This record gives structure tokens, C-alpha cells and sequence, in this order.
């Protein structure tokens, strides 16, 4: 309803950089707010693709920002007789970042791994990296929760079970209150999908640069399984936090499951042990139900609500024709242990192909009328297809069923506008909270300042 | 807090077997590499072998093939340490070992346990006094304890009271058998004037003997 | 096999001191190495696990160094707890190895040892057995030899030889030589004698005794 | 009756009002009979019958070429929709009926381009169909003397982790860890363009073997995009049915998929299959969405047969619900009755006969009645099942105009879906009188010059306001 | 198994 969209501030990253890609906001000891940009196809030394991660102050201005620096070399121990080995070559460094305190969490879901024995190898898989950056002080450290050194032939023996060597852990990531880190790896497990958290504490005193294999003895990753319905779902494409349980002392997680049950698709809700709370099923095969999840009390109970995306829902047309435009599913949470039950509510792209639901940010309170607002991105939306990101305002009965704001994209076409989205977080400091939107096609992040209601 | 509680101190005949146990505390076994080492003070530190307690796979060096056998059981969160077909030079202290962070190291270690290997029964010792020849401000007096097994004993002079000037000396293990000798100096007009007597007890034999020194 | 060659063996120094204890392994190990401390009788505390990081919990006085195939361990102003033995492992190759080991000794002035023969006792007589007993007692440095004759000649069989841990109050050390023969080849012979060699003299300390002679 | 009882003022209002009105524009009328009414009415008041003007809806047809008989010989020759062009006439709030005839021709030319999965899963089938191309064409003759067949074949997305990328020796033979031998891995690679000469299918078949990849979903929509899209390429004729046979025994890969691979570039519905006959954008472009498909088959008029094991029919079936049109047959285990599955296919795709509508104007709306079974006629219907291949349906049209369009002439096709003849209807909208030509601006007779003279009545001249000025 | 084998 409130956003600018007269008066944007726009920051740009290096040519082919897909800087927008992911970005959050980032509050510094002394509670000066950034804006963390992931850019995972920025250039390395070696002059290939290695991926980067800038650190923006606010600007109303906008421009370039500063470099926030991670050793990009490919490192190789030879230790117990094993040699292990990183890749960090495409590895994708800022697919995904995450902010929480005064720490950085920037994510390479294809950083790859190998580890040689004589003639044997584990087989040079994507397990994934996370890098974790206290810019203040300089600190670094690393989490990389799939990394093995288990031979081939033993998984071939145990038909591939607990395999992790395709993790792509950090391709979804996620913080808790507590300051614990939590990575979506979709491919663990053989493509079932894991969850690997630790203590963000944890991950610095226990990490040394060179080991490469370190045990973190508080770190819990969820289970493999031998239910097929779960085979090839990409559990951990998406993963999000809330209190659904009623025990404010707990987290639970929220995961996208977008292939689940033979491309159904799902979204589950756990306890922190990986235990299931509640599961939700796709309405339409290959819609990606799951592809994004976002999680905000919009009706004002004080009861955190979901909301799933499914940007390729195909609606039903006149002369039973389909219609590819996305979907998105609102789930209000009831008082008590009850079920969610049926979604209150659906909302429904237009633009062909438009992917209406790609991306589901909580926007806070945007209008300061009592109840929690949302984002919701069609990157390849409106009229001309160029991206559009539209607001709907929250009420007592859930959300409003029609946007009270359309944001079209100010880049030109391909830039993937809303790909990415960022809310919540007052950045100019004015008492209302503001949008930011990633444009990874384009190289750049929009900032939308929230203003007082006309 | 993490710690590896090993089994006592073994003694065995010789051809015999024995399985040394390591049981982990304040954490699971099967949380990392659990190794074992072999000490002795002439020869030092040796790697036996490894396993990793998740899936029972084992490394040993070669030199223990055939001698060592590594185990473990997660249900008792233990592992174990078998040694067959023992002789002396398998005499020594066993230690278990796990890492801290890094995969491959060697950070925390169990108290150990020792294995004595030796044919004896038990046998308590023989003290022999030692009076000097036939002369200066002190005189050192000694007792030798002879052919007693198993350790240990505990020597004293005079019941304590003579709390300074002794030399109690480690024992050595010759031909199944433990020999010890311990000194005490004190001043000539202290002996033979007054009595210096030796007293050493062996608990494994229930004995305990006084010899009093006397002049030859 | 990776061969580890540690050095030096033992280190005679101060309270307060600052010592570095060197290793050599037979091949590059890329830092891949561990130092550990074991205390007089006790057993092992880690302190160094790859190269440089200190073990949770270990006194920031102690720290590692080094690289390729030579690497030192430093402790910075000795505390009397730092008295012990220490060693380096190399895990960068199975078979891991250790190194030969370094004891920390607390240094101090020079001291001959004192010198006490005794021939066999009555008791021990009459059961068949001759031990002879020599004692040399608080000398320093530790570092000694013991050589037994009879009549004139030099004996190395039935010699079995103990010694102390550097004593606690004066920091000397002692030794206990035994020579064992039956009561059969003890009357074959007539002078036993005990000879030290020390640094503190050039000549050897001699104490003996005839059979039978008193 | 209501075309009096308004008080209409000029011819063109009248017509209006509705399609049973007439208008007289005759100067010799009593002054107090109207000009608007029935055309009976208004002739028993001595009304000039050439004075009349009264416009009848009516169908003309224009083309009508007969329905074939046989589909082969000439392509141009054959005729599927009778009639091909028809002209309309309607007037204000009037309809009129017309009919159409849609005929499956017997012997018409089909286009068979058979895609199939040379996964490493795949391994125990390429055996089975070392000659499939003979076989198929001694079954086919009988239901059409002009057949061409094609090949293609496809794995996954060359690029980690679908693909083993090491030692070095995997990426040219991903069966090296095993202890055998089998092709690099690739996208989709046309193999052969479709033709006649049937024995250059089962020669490239026997030259065919498999590959070998790390995930159990497979590419195969990367290759049902580019065989429709890669029309010179793949040799489909403008003049056949067209199948496009995919074989696969296990589950696809689906857009959005390939951002394990790092791929999130949307699929972008054109042709990279270059000279080299393999899909260049494997690598650099995600795969397609099931709307995108159904987008490029309609357009291209494919009909997708998904010939699958039966361990994935229910998926594929479940897919095909969300492909209208697309065909589903369970291939025996080891792709032993794959001959017969297509027969059976082809047999449901020319057993429909549905009508849709194209470039229909806002105004106008049509309502269908059926003739399919024993002229059996249903109401409200414009699709026919259970048709054999021979078998004629027909179609009784009725069109309606919901007032007078700005426009008076607009055109609109009426076709059967899949068919490439369709029926052309030329609308025009008759709302005008003939007299209205010869009306006269600024006439002396209205208002002394302030007005003009139309079919006998004056009207308000341009720039004036109030009915009467 | 899960992978791409028959
Ligand atoms: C392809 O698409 C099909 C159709 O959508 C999918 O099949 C459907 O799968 C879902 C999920 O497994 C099924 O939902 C379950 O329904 C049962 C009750 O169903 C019974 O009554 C139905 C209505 O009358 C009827 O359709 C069913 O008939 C089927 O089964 C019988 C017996 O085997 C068979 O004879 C028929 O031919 C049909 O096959 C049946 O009589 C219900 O009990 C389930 O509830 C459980 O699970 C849900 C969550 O899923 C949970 O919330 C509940 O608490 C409870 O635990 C469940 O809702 C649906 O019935 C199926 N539909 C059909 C017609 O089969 C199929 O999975 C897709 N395949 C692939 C590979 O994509
Ligand atoms: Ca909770
Ligand atoms: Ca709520
Ligand atoms: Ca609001
Ligand atoms: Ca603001
Ligand atoms: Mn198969
Ligand atoms: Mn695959
Ligand atoms: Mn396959």
C-alpha cells in the first residue's frame, strides 16, 4: 500500500555476477542496518566463476558496495592416508545468505568434494559449503555437514544409503532466534533432502582452517528413508522457522519438499528433532508446491500462519484449457494442537508464465494497522512480463484476496525482478518497515522505502 | 564431559589372551575414531589400530596383525582391545584415544591399563637387610626385597617415623620375578646405637615382614 | 612407515624458561602432526593437534609451529606443572607414528653420588643366593654409569640396575645396582667392587669389599 | 406489435428494434400510418413494395469442396471439413443455423518420431526393438500407405550431479566404475530425420546402446521440447498426423529441477539442436514446464504418446490429464509390444473429433448440436468419441449477434482440433438501410436546410442536439 | 535403488 515506487535506490554488482541472486538485511553491533547481497557467479582469482558476497551500507543514493572477502583457493590434505579435496570452482558462493546478530552466513550449494585412496575415490560430489563472516571483527569460519571420506564401493555395499555426497547443503539456509543454523540440502540422501543445523557458537570454536573433516558434536542432521513417496523431493529446496507447537521454548522448521510423492509436492512442519508435526500435499503435479516458504501471523491472533508457493500452478481456463501462472496457499494456524486444515485462502497468478508465488517475503506491519503483511513476487509477471511484486495486507480473517499495491519491475526484461525479496526490516529508520528486491538478471537490488499512509 | 574410562591392570600367563575394554563417557562411542596405543619405556609409543565404533571397520598397523584385534560394541558404548598369544614384549600400558575437531588426531586420551605378562604365581618377597661392610657422620643402611609377584609393595622404615633420607627404588621385573631395594641414611650415632628396622607388606599375598638391620 | 625423529631427548632447564622441543619426520606431513604432554606417572593430555591449535583448555603458554617435515613445540615461561614428558604423532600417514619423546628436567647445581656396597646377607646365604648391592645416591646430572668387578675384572652378567625420578626435594637423582650370583660362584671370587663414573669426578668412585674379610 | 409501439426515428432504428421490423421509406404515406412495422402491415397500407426495407439473415456458402474418400496421393487435394467457407449475414439481435461435416479420412499420412530413453535403466529394452521399424511398418500399412519414422534418443542434463564426473575415465565411459563399457552421457541427439525407408530406422536402432547418469528422473522433456520445436530437423509434414512416441521406465525431471544442477535460465521454447544433432542448451537451460509443452504440441499439432513401463503409467497418466490430448500406453516390461501400443494409440487420437473456435468476435455467440452415432443428434455439444477411423460426424451451428458491431465485416474459424482443414465463416453485419446512401444532407425539405432527408424522414443534421433541434 | 538402474 505504502511502498515508494517513485523514489527507488538501486545497488548493482559486477556484469554476470547474478549479484540479487539472495540478499538480507544485516544489522552491525551498533545497530546499523546493511543490506548482505549474495552474488553466486562473481569472478575469483583464478578468473572463473566462483561466486561473492557484498556487504551494502544504506544509501538513499545507492551505487556499489564493498566486497565481503572468503577464501575462494581450492584446498588439498593428505592425512590417515586419504587425500581429501575442495572445489570450489562454480561452486555458487552466495546462492544463498542470511544474516543473523552480527554474523554473515553466505552458502556455495555446489562447492564440490572428493577424497582419494590409492586407486578408490568417495566420487567428486557437490556436497555444498556454508562461509560465516563476522565482518566486524574480521573472524571467519566454515560448515560443511555433508563431507565424508567413506570410499565408493562401501555406499555401492549398503545400496546408497545415508548417502550426503550430494547435499548442495546452504541451497536454502535459515537462522533461529537462538542463533541456531539451519541448511536446506535438497540433494542428500539421494535426493530424498536433509536438514543439517548447529549452533552458529559451535560452527566458530570448533572450526580451523585446513582440517576440512572436523566433528561438530552438537550439530543434528534429519534422517534417510526408504519410503519412495519421498524419493527425488528435494526436501530442503526451501526451508523457513515459527512456533506452531505451542512451546514458545522450541523452533520449529519449516521445509519445501517442491518433487515430493512423484512431484506432488509438499511442505512439512517439524520439532527440532526432525519429528512431523504436519504435512502439506501439492494440489497439481509439478506445480512446485513448496518452492517457497514464508512464515508470519497475518490475522493478528498472535499465532504464526504459512504461506506456500507454487510458482507453477496451472489454473483451469474456459474450453478446459490450463493456464501456467503460480499459486499461493495461506494457512492459518489454529489455537490449540489442532490440525491446519484446508487453506483459508488462494491466491492466483494471471500472467502467463509469470511464476506468480516464486518468492513469499513477510513485509511486517507495512501500513501500522495491527496486522502483518506480504510480498509476494511473479518474476516473469506483469503486463509485459518484465517481473512484478505485489502487497497484500493482512486482516482479522487472514489476508486481503487483491493486492493493495503493485510493484513492476524498474529493470528491463530477463532480470528475474522478485526472484529474491526482503522485508520487515526498517532501513532508513523512519518507523516503517521497508522491501528490498533482487534482480539477479540484471545485477541489482532495488530498495522500496516504506512512507507514512497517503 | 568427555572421558575414556579403561579397564584395571591385567595380569597374564603367558600363550594366554586379554581383552582390555574402553568405555566412553559423556559422549557416544560412535561419534568418532577410536584408536589404540601401546607404551613402553624403552621401545616408547605405538599405534595398534582404530575402528570406527559407527560401523566397526578397523586400520592396524601391520606389526599387530595377527596380535591386536580391535572391536567395539555401541550397545555399551564401549570398544576393545584384544591381545592374543601374549609374551613379554607385549608387557606394557594400553591407551584408548579419540580426537577432539579434527578427524584424524589424537586429543583425548584414557588413563590406561596395564598388562603384566609373567608365568608366576603369586609369590610374596623375600627381604633380605643390607648392613653396611666394616667411619663418617652418616651411615646408609638398605633392604632388598626379592622374588615377589605380583606388584606392588609398600615399603617403610621404622613403621614411617624415619620419614627422610630414603630411597625407595622402582621395581624390575627379571624372569617372571620383581627384585626392589630401598636406602636410608641417617647419622652414625643413630645406628646401630638405636634400631632401624625395614618393613615391607604385599597385599596380593596378604604378608607383611620386619627385618631389623643389624651389624655384621 | 613415516619415521619421527625428536629431539632433544632430555632438557635440563629453569622456572620461568622458555624451551622448544623440535621434530623431524622422514617425509613432508603438511602440519598434519600433534603434541602431547604426560605427566610423571599420569597419563597423556593432548596440546597440539594440526600443526599449530591448541587443544580446548590448554595454558596459552604453550603453542606449535613449524611445517613440511620439521615442526617445534614452545612452551614460554615454564610452570612447574610443565616438568614431564612430551611427544609428537604424525597422522598424515597410517601407520601413525610417534616420536622418541623429550623429558623437561629441572636444572641444578652438579653433585657426586654417594656411594654405599653391601655384600649378601646371612639369610640370603643360606638359601642358595649372593646379591650384591650398590647404592648412589643423589647425584646430578642424572645421566651416570655403573660398572662392577670381580677381582679386577669387569662383570656384565647378573646385573640388574633401578632408577629414581628426579627427587622432588633437592632435585638429585639415584640409582640402585644389584648383582645377582648363587652362593656357589660368590665363594669362587674374593674382591667385589662397585665403580661410578660422573662428570662431577675424573676419576670413578670405587667402593668394594673382600669375602670373608671384615 | 414492438415495432410501433416506440416511436422510432429513423430506418436505421427501426431494423433495431428487431428482425421482424421493417421500414417503409415510401414519401406517399399517410401521415398518420407509421413507418416502422411489420413488412405485411406495412403493404396493406398501399406501401411501395420497392419503398421497403427489410434485410433477411442468411448463410451463403461459398466453398464447398467434397469429402474425400482416401487421404493419400495429393496432400492438397484432401478434404476433411465440409464446407470450407461459408458467408453470413446478420442484422440487429438476429441468428441464423448453418451445418459443417468433419470426416476422419481413411489412408491418411502419418509421422511416427519415436524418442526414446538410453539410460543405463534402460539397458534390457534396446535389445527388443532391433527391428521395430519393419514390424511397425507391416502393422501400419494397413491403416495408412504413407508412413515416415524417426529416432531420437535421450539421458539427463550432461552436468554434475545427474552426471559422474570422476576419475577423468567416467566421463567417457560413466560404466567405468563398473567393469563395462557404455557411451559419454548427452542431452537429447536427434538421430534420424523421419523418412519412408523404414530399414534405416531398424539399421539405426542396432547401432544405438545406452549411457549411464546418477539420478533416476531422467531428461526426456529437454527432448519432447526440441522434437516438437525442431521442425526442419525432425521432418515432421505439414500434411500428417503427427506422433511423437516417448519411451521411458522411470520418472522425468520437470522445470525447476535444474537449479540442482545450477541451472534457473527459464526454458525458452526454441531449437538448439544444431548440426551436430545434439541439444546445445542442455547445460545452460532449465527444463520445461508442462504448460510450455502443451503450448509448443498444440502449436505444432503433436500428439505425445507417453509408451512407458508399468511401474510409472500412473504417473504418466497423471501427467497426461494435465496434457489435454496426450496418450498413454503401458509398455510390457521389456518394450515387447511397443508395436501394438502405438497402433492402440493412434486409434484413440483419431477416434475424437472436438471443435474449437477461433477469432470469435465479443458480439457474437454460437451454441452446437452433435450428429455423431446413428444421426443421433445432441444438444448443446460440439465433440464427438468413439469415432472410427472413415466414420462422419456433423455439427448444426447457430450463430448470435448481440446488437449492431462498429464493425461490419469480421471473420471467424470454426476447426476440428489436430485437423488441418478448418471452416471459414465471413460475417457481415446488415444493420444499415439501402436508402440511407441517397439520403440528403442539408435538404430544403428539413427545416429549410437544417436538416437531413433519410428514407423519407428528416434527421437531425451532424453538430446538432434534442431529437428535434 | 533410487538411482538410474534397472
Ligand atoms: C495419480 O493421480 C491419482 C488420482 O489423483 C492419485 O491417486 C490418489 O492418491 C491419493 C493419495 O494416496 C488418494 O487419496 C486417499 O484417499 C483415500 C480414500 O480413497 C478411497 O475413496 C476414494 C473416494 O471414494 C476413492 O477414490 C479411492 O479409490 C481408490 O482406491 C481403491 C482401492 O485401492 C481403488 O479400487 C480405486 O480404483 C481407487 O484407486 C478409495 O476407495 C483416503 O483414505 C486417504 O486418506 C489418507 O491419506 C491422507 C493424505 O493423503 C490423509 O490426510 C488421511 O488422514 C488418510 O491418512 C487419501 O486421501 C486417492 O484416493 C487417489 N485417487 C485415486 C482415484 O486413486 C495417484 O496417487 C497419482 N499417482 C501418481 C504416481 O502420481
Ligand atoms: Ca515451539
Ligand atoms: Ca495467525
Ligand atoms: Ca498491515
Ligand atoms: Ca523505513
Ligand atoms: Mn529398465
Ligand atoms: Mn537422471
Ligand atoms: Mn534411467
Amino acid at each position: 500500500l505504502n511502498l515508494d515506487p517513485v523514489q527507488l535506490t538501486f545497488y548493482a554488482g559486477p556484469n554476470g555476477s547474478q549479484f540479487g541472486f539472495s540478499l538480507d538485511f544485516h544489522k552491525d553491533s551498533h545497530g546499523r542496518v546493511a543490506i548482505v547481497v549474495g552474488a553466486p557467479r562473481t569472478l575469483g582469482p583464478s578468473q572463473e566463476e566462483t561466486g561473492g558476497v557484498f556487504l551494502c551500507p544504506w544509501r538513499a543514493e545507492g551505487g556499489q558496495c564493498p566486497s565481503l572477502l572468503f577464501d575462494l583457493r581450492d584446498e588439498t590434505r593428505n592425512v590417515g592416508s586419504q587425500t581429501l579435496q575442495t572445489f570450489k570452482a562454480r561452486q555458487g558462493l552466495g546462492a544463498s545468505v542470511v544474516s543473523w546478530s552480527d554474523v554473515i552466513v553466505a552458502c556455495a550449494p555446489w562447492q564440490h568434494w572428493n577424497v582419494l585412496e590409492k586407486t578408490e575415490e568417495a566420487e567428486k560430489t557437490p556436497v555444498g559449503s556454508c562461509f560465516l563472516a563476522q565482518p566486524e571483527s574480521g573472524r571467519r569460519a566454515e560448515y560443511s555437514p555433508c563431507r565424508g571420506n567413506t570410499l565408493s564401493r562401501i555406499y555401492v555395499e549398503n545400496d546408497f544409503s545415508w548417502d550426503k555426497r550430494y547435499c548442495e547443503a546452504g541451497f536454502s539456509s535459515v537462522v533461529t532466534q537462538a542463533g541456531e543454523l539451519v541448511l536446506g540440502a535438497p540433494g542428500g540422501y539421494y535426493f530424498l533432502g536433509l536438514l543439517a543445523q548447529a549452533p552458529v557458537a559451535d560452527i566458530f570454536s570448533s572450526y580451523r582452517p585446513g582440517i576440512l573433516l572436523w566433528h561438530v558434536s552438537s550439530q543434528s542432521l534429519s534422517f534417510d528413508s526408504s519410503n519412495p513417496e519421498y524419493f527425488d523431493g528435494y526436501w530442503g529446496y526451501s526451508v523457513a522457522v515459527g512456533e506452531f507447537d505451542g512451546d514458545l521454548n522450541t523452533t520449529e522448521y519449516v521445509v519445501g519438499a517442491p518433487t515430493w510423492s512423484w512431484t506432488l509436492g509438499a511442505v512439512e512442519i517439524l520439532d527440532s528433532y526432525y519429528q512431523r508435526l504436519h504435512r502439506l500435499r501439492g494440489e497439481q503435479m509439478a506445480s512446485y508446491f513448496g518452492h517457497s516458504v514464508a512464515v508470519t501471523d497475518v490475522n493478528g491472533d498472535g499465532r504464526h500462519d504459512l504461506l506456500v508457493g507454487a510458482p507453477l500452478y496451472m489454473e483451469s481456463r474456459a474450453d478446459r484449457k490450463l493456464a501456467e501462472v503460480g499459486r499461493v496457499y495461506l494457512f492459518l494456524q489454529p489455537r490449540g494442537p489442532h490440525a491446519l486444515g484446508a487453506p483459508s485462502l488462494l491466491l492466483t497468478g494471471t500472467q502467463l508464465y509469470g511464476r506468480f508465488g516464486s518468492a513469499i517475503a513477510p513485509l511486517g506491519d507495512l501500513d501500522r494497522d495491527g496486522y502483518n503483511d506480504i510480498a509476494v513476487a511473479a518474476p516473469y509477471g506483469g503486463p509485459s512480463g518484465r517481473g512484478q511484486v505485489l502487497v497484500f495486507l493482512g486482516q482479522s480473517e487472514g489476508l486481503r484476496s487483491r493486492p493493495s499495491q503493485v510493484l513492476d519491475s524498474p529493470f528491463p526484461t530477463g532480470s528475474a525482478f522478485g526472484f529474491s525479496l526482503r522485508g520487515a526490516v526498517d532501513i532508513d529508520d523512519n518507523g516503517y518497515p521497508d522491501l528490498i528486491v533482487g534482480a539477479y538478471g540484471a545485477n541489482q537490488v532495488a530498495v522500496y522505502r516504506a512512507q507514512p499512509v497517503v | 564431559e568427555v572421558q575414556l574410562q579403561q579397564s584395571g591392570a591385567e595380569l597374564v600367563k603367558p600363550g594366554a589372551s586379554v581383552k582390555l575394554s574402553c568405555t566412553a563417557s559423556g559422549f557416544n562411542i560412535k561419534d568418532t575414531y577410536v584408536h589404540w596405543v601401546k607404551q613402553r619405556p624403552e621401545q616408547g609409543l605405538e599405534w595398534i589400530g582404530r575402528i570406527d565404533p559407527a560401523n566397526g571397520y578397523t586400520k592396524y598397523d601391520p606389526k599387530f596383525q595377527g596380535k591386536a584385534t580391535i572391536t567395539a560394541d555401541t550397545s555399551s558404548n564401549t570398544a576393545y582391545l584384544q591381545l592374543s598369544s601374549l609374551t613379554s614384549e607385549d608387557t606394557a600400558v594400553y591407551y584408548c584415544v579419540r580426537p577432539l575437531y579434527d578427524y584424524y588426531a589424537m586429543d583425548y586420551w584414557g588413563q590406561g591399563t596395564s598388562v603384566t605378562v609373567s608365568s608366576a604365581k603369586t609369590t610374596a618377597p623375600s627381604v633380605y637387610p643390607l648392613a653396611p661392610v666394616c667411619t663418617g657422620s652418616s651411615v646408609t643402611l638398605g633392604c632388598l626385597v626379592k622374588g615377589y609377584f605380583p606388584e606392588p609393595v609398600t615399603l617403610t622404615w621404622n613403621s614411617g617415623s624415619l620419614s627422610s633420607g630414603v630411597h625407595t627404588f622402582p621395581a624390575v621385573l627379571q624372569s617372571d620375578l620383581y627384585t626392589l631395594s630401598s636406602s636410608v641414611t641417617v647419622t652414625s650415632s643413630t645406628w646401630p646405637s638405636q634400631s632401624i628396622t625395614c618393613n615391607v607388606a604385599h597385599p596380593a599375598s596378604s604378608t607383611k615382614v620386619d627385618k631389623k638391620i643389624e651389624p655384621r | 612407515d613415516i619415521l619421527m625423529t625428536q629431539s632433544p631427548s632430555s632438557m635440563s632447564v629453569s622456572l620461568g624458561d622458555t624451551v622448544s622441543i623440535t621434530c623431524h619426520a622422514s617425509q613432508g606431513i603438511s602440519s598434519n602432526i600433534g603434541w602431547l604432554q604426560q605427566k610423571p606417572g599420569k597419563s597423556f593430555m593432548g596440546l597440539i593437534y594440526y600443526g599449530t591449535n591448541l587443544v580446548d583448555g590448554v595454558p596459552s603458554r604453550f603453542s606449535g609451529s613449524g611445517s613440511g617435515a620439521d615442526y617445534s613445540l614452545t612452551i614460554s615461561s615454564l610452570d612447574s606443572e610443565d616438568f614431564a614428558d612430551y611427544y609428537c604423532v604424525q597422522y598424515a600417514q597410517l601407520p601413525y607414528t610417534f616420536g622418541g619423546g623429550t623429558k623437561l628436567e629441572i636444572k641444578r647445581a652438579d653433585a657426586a653420588p654417594t656411594v654405599s656396597i653391601f655384600p649378601p646377607s646371612s639369610e640370603q646365604l643360606t638359601s642358595g643366593g649372593a646379591s650384591v648391592v650398590c647404592f648412589l645416591n643423589n647425584f646430578y646430572p642424572k645421566d651416570i654409569n655403573v660398572k662392577w668387578k670381580i677381582d679386577g675384572s669387569e662383570r656384565q652378567n647378573g646385573v640388574l640396575n633401578s632408577w629414581t625420578d628426579q627427587d622432588s626435594k633437592d632435585s638429585t637423582y639415584s640409582m640402585s645396582s644389584t648383582l645377582t650370583l648363587t652362593k656357589d660362584e660368590y665363594e669362587r671370587h674374593n674382591s667385589y667392587t662397585c665403580e661410578a663414573t660422573h662428570k662431577t669426578s675424573t676419576s670413578p668412585i670405587v667402593k668394594s669389599f673382600n669375602r670373608n674379610e671384615c | 406489435n414492438i415495432c410501433t409501439t416506440r416511436g422510432v426515428s429513423s430506418c436505421q432504428q427501426c431494423l433495431a428494434v428487431s428482425p421482424m421490423c421493417a421500414w417503409c421509406s415510401d414519401e406517399a404515406l399517410p401521415l398518420g400510418s407509421p413507418r416502422c412495422d411489420l413488412k405485411e402491415n406495412l403493404l396493406k397500407d398501399n406501401c411501395a413494395p420497392e419503398s421497403i426495407e427489410f434485410p433477411v439473415s442468411e448463410a451463403r456458402v461459398l466453398e464447398d469442396r467434397p469429402l474425400s474418400d482416401k487421404g493419400s496421393g495429393d496432400s492438397s487435394q484432401v478434404t476433411q471439413v465440409s464446407p470450407q467457407r461459408i458467408a453470413l449475414r446478420l442484422r440487429p439481435d438476429d441468428s441464423k443455423n448453418f451445418s459443417i461435416q468433419v470426416r476422419q479420412v481413411e489412408d491418411y499420412p502419418v509421422d511416427i518420431y519415436y524418442l526414446m530413453d538410453l539410460s543405463y535403466s534402460m539397458k534390457d529394452d534396446l535389445w527388443s526393438i532391433q527391428n521395430l521399424g519393419t514390424k511397425l511398418a507391416t502393422q501400419m500399412r494397413k491403416l495408412t500407405s504413407n508412413l515416415r519414422i524417426g529416432f531420437g534418443a535421450f539421458v539427463d542434463k550432461p552436468v554434475s550431479p545427474y552426471m559422474y564426473i570422476s576419475p577423468p575415465e567416467a566421463l567417457e565411459n560413466p560404466c567405468y566404475d563398473m567393469k563395462t563399457t557404455c557411451l559419454p552421457m548427452f542431452g537429447y541427439k536427434h538421430v534420424l530425420t523421419l523418412t519412408d525407408q523404414v530399414t534405416r530406422f531398424n539399421e539405426e536402432v542396432k547401432k544405438q546402446s545406452v549411457s549411464r547418469n546418477r539420478d533416476a528422473p531422467e531428461g526426456g522433456f529437454d527432448a519432447i521440447m526440441q522434437a516438437t520445436v525442431c521442425d526442419e530437423k525432425i521432418g515432421w509434414r505439414n500434411d500428417a498426423s503427427h506422433l511423437l512416441v516417448f519411451t521411458t521406465d522411470a520418472k522425468t525431471h520437470i522445470a525447476l529441477d535444474g537449479r540442482l544442477a545450477g541451472i534457473v535460465q527459464p526454458n525458452d521454447g526454441q531449437c538448439h539442436v544444431g548440426s551436430d544433432n545434439h541439444y546445445s542448451a542442455s547445460t545452460t537451460m532449465d527444463y520445461p514446464s508442462l504448460g510450455l509443452m502443451t503450448e509448443k504440441l498444440s502449436q505444432k499439432n503433436i500428439n505425445l504418446i507417453f509408451a512407458v513401463t508399468e511401474n510409472v503409467v500412473n504417473l504418466y497418466q497423471n501427467y497426461s490429464e494435465l496434457i489435454p490430448g496426450t496418450t498413454v500406453g503401458v509398455l510390457s516390461m521389456d518394450s515387447s509390444n511397443v508395436l501394438q501400443l502405438i497402433v492402440d494409440a493412434y486409434g484413440k487420437i483419431r477416434s475424437k473429433v472436438e471443435l474449437e473456435v477461433r477469432d470469435l468476435p465479443e458480439e457474437l455467440s454460437l451454441s452446437f448440436n452433435a450428429t455423431c452415432l446413428n444421426n443421433e443428434v445432441i444438444p448443446g455439444l460440439k465433440s464427438c468419441m468413439g469415432l472410427k477411423i472413415g466414420d462422419t460426424v456433423s455439427f448444426s451451428i447457430e450463430a448470435k449477434v448481440r446488437g449492431c458491431p462498429q464493425e461490419k465485416e469480421k471473420s471467424f474459424t470454426i476447426k476440428p482440433v489436430g485437423f488441418k482443414d478448418s471452416l471459414i465463416v465471413q460475417v457481415t453485419f446488415d444493420c444499415d438501410c439501402a436508402c440511407q446512401a441517397q439520403a440528403e444532407p442539408n435538404s430544403h425539405r428539413c427545416n429549410n436546410g437544417n436538416g437531413t432527408f433519410e428514407c423519407g424522414v428528416c434527421r437531425c443534421g451532424p453538430g446538432w442536439l434534442g431529437s428535434q433541434c | 535403488g533410487r538411482g538410474d538402474s534397472p
